[PDB]
């Protein structure tokens, strides 16, 4: 018995279960036609994708994770694959969208490298990436949500957008795993289609749209902390942002937001500290040294502490 | 269900006591410690014991009955080595965990600060959340004991929810209110 049998078999299989534990089994056919033999992952493209239709939350679950494999293992599939996404992504249950924003999270940068790298591109990849600039663009409104996980997921969705669509530059201080990560300045001023310009506003357009959540007088805790540090992450691998980050921070020092509850009051402004003394210790934080040491020291900072976070 | 794990200094009073109640009740959990050191009491409050975390709960008991038999019995050490032992051959670093987590409970606020400072520190990958709470509990075998039921009310708690992310919040202030107790509460990613 071979893989291509031993593949149809766990997937008659599959049909047949009732409940979850398919779950296992549909596992073991990812790895099967991803992993060890992609040459069969187009014959059973359909009929995993097809399992998007289940009632099981998880199976959905898992079939969005199968979507972000097939495409990373080829990016070509997202042709096809992007409107399975999308629609995921509008699915009615939580948890099914937020995995969705997890893996849009993956799969945006994925794709943008596609369309950079590719030196002739055709209507359709052209409309595909359409489509993915689309849905980061329905992401970023998912910050209106009146979910508290969902705006969670949708700022850390926007969080890697900006850093993405900015160049990195000798100042960045940039995290070993995203070393390969497209950024801006790997992009051709000349591309036939991507719009280096285009782009570089739309992250612009992105931070300023977080920038706005921050200061919803109804932002919750959880949400605050997230945008915080966000904004920490952004300061630092893109420090041509430095300027908006800190006047966030102070903004929010002048603007406590009414809403938050004493112990979340206590939980937002615990990270904030972090996320200043983080701040302090990238060198193109210099030029607002002093409104950074005035803020820390108003939030009870101790100067041991304040000193051993200089550059 | 709901994949938890508990957290304290040394891993061997408070953070067990809520691993072994969590444990009995059909809970998965896990539990570690931060501190640099394995801390038991010793003869002087500024005099512990020190161990490193490779060590085995059944070793501290030995090393122990070697120092002073006497004074770990009466004390309650003994006992809780051997509760531990029934449970983990030995205690753990947080910061050497490498496993994924839906809840991660800490029982002092030095502690919270510890996995914060770890989880915004390591390489984040995936950008999943983690929520993290806190509540503080004295170390002492009595503290303990009712924290570790608290902790299970706790979770056992937030596992009735429809949506977990979208209502820990308002289940956290109905504790503070309902225990007197404050629960700090943030997310770590992924």
């Amino acid at each position: 018995m071979t893989t291509s049998e031993r593949v149809v078999d766990l997937l008659n299989q599959a049909a047949l279960i009732t409940n979850d534990s398919k779950i296992t089994v549909l596992k073991q056919v990812q790895e099967l036609i991803i992993n060890k033999d992609p040459t069969l992952l187009d014959n059973f493209l359909d009929e995993i994708i097809a399992f998007q239709a289940d009632k099981s939350i998880e199976v959905r679950k898992f079939v969005i994770g199968f979507i972000e494999e097939a495409c990373k293992r080829d990016i070509e599939l997202l042709l096809k694959l992007i409107a399975n996404l999308n629609m995921l992504l509008r699915d009615e249950n939580v948890n099914v969208v937020k995995k969705a924003i997890l893996t849009m999270t993956q799969l945006y940068k994925v794709a943008l490298q596609w369309m950079v790298k590719s030196r002739v591109i055709s209507e359709l990849q052209e409309a595909c990436w359409d489509m993915v600039s689309a849905m980061a663009g329905d992401i970023i409104l998912l910050l209106d949500s009146d979910n508290d996980g969902i705006r969670t997921h949708a700022i850390k969705f926007v969080e890697g957008l900006i850093v993405t669509l900015s160049p990195r530059m000798a100042d960045s201080e940039i995290p070993r795993r995203q070393e390969h990560d497209i950024s801006l300045d790997r992009i051709p001023r000349d591309h036939p289609y991507i719009q280096y310009n285009v782009l570089w506003e739309e992250g612009k357009a992105a931070l300023e749209q977080l920038l706005k959540f921050m200061v919803h007088p109804a932002i919750s805790s959880i949400n605050l902390t997230t945008a915080l540090g966000s904004l920490a992450n952004i300061a630092r691998q893109r420090p041509m942002f430095m300027s908006e980050v800190i006047q966030a921070y102070e903004t929010l020092h002048a603007n406590l937001p009414p809403t938050l509850a004493k112990s979340q009051v206590s939980s937002v402004r615990k990270n904030l500290k972090l996320h200043l003394l983080s701040v302090l210790k990238h060198p193109a934080s210099l030029e607002f040294q002093a409104q950074i040491t005035t803020l820390l020291v108003d939030l009870g900072t101790p100067q041991a502490e304040i000193a051993r976070n200089m550059p | 269900p709901l994949r938890v794990a508990v957290v304290c200094s040394s891993n061997q009073n408070r953070s067990m006591e809520a691993h072994n109640i969590l444990s009995k009740r059909g809970f998965s959990v896990r539990s570690f410690g931060t501190g640099t050191h394995v801390k038991l009491p010793g003869p002087a409050p500024d005099k512990p014991n020190v161990y490193d975390f490779k060590t085995t709960y059944d070793q501290m008991y030995n090393d122990l009955l070697r120092k002073d038999k006497e004074l770990y019995t009466q004390n309650g050490i003994l006992h809780m080595l051997d509760r531990n032992k029934r449970i983990k051959p030995r205690p753990e670093r947080f910061q050497n965990c490498k496993d994924l987590f839906d809840l991660i409970l800490t029982c002092e606020e030095r502690v919270y600060d510890q996995v914060v400072e770890d989880l915004n520190s390591r390489e984040q990958e995936t950008c999943q959340p983690v929520h993290v709470v806190n509540v503080d509990i004295q170390d002492n075998h009595e503290e303990a004991t009712l924290g570790a039921f608290l902790i299970c009310e706790l979770c056992q708690c937030i596992q009735h929810t429809e949506d977990m992310e979208n209502e820990i919040d308002e289940l956290l202030q109905e504790f503070e209110e309902k225990s007197g107790r404050t629960f700090l509460h943030t997310v770590c990613f992924y």
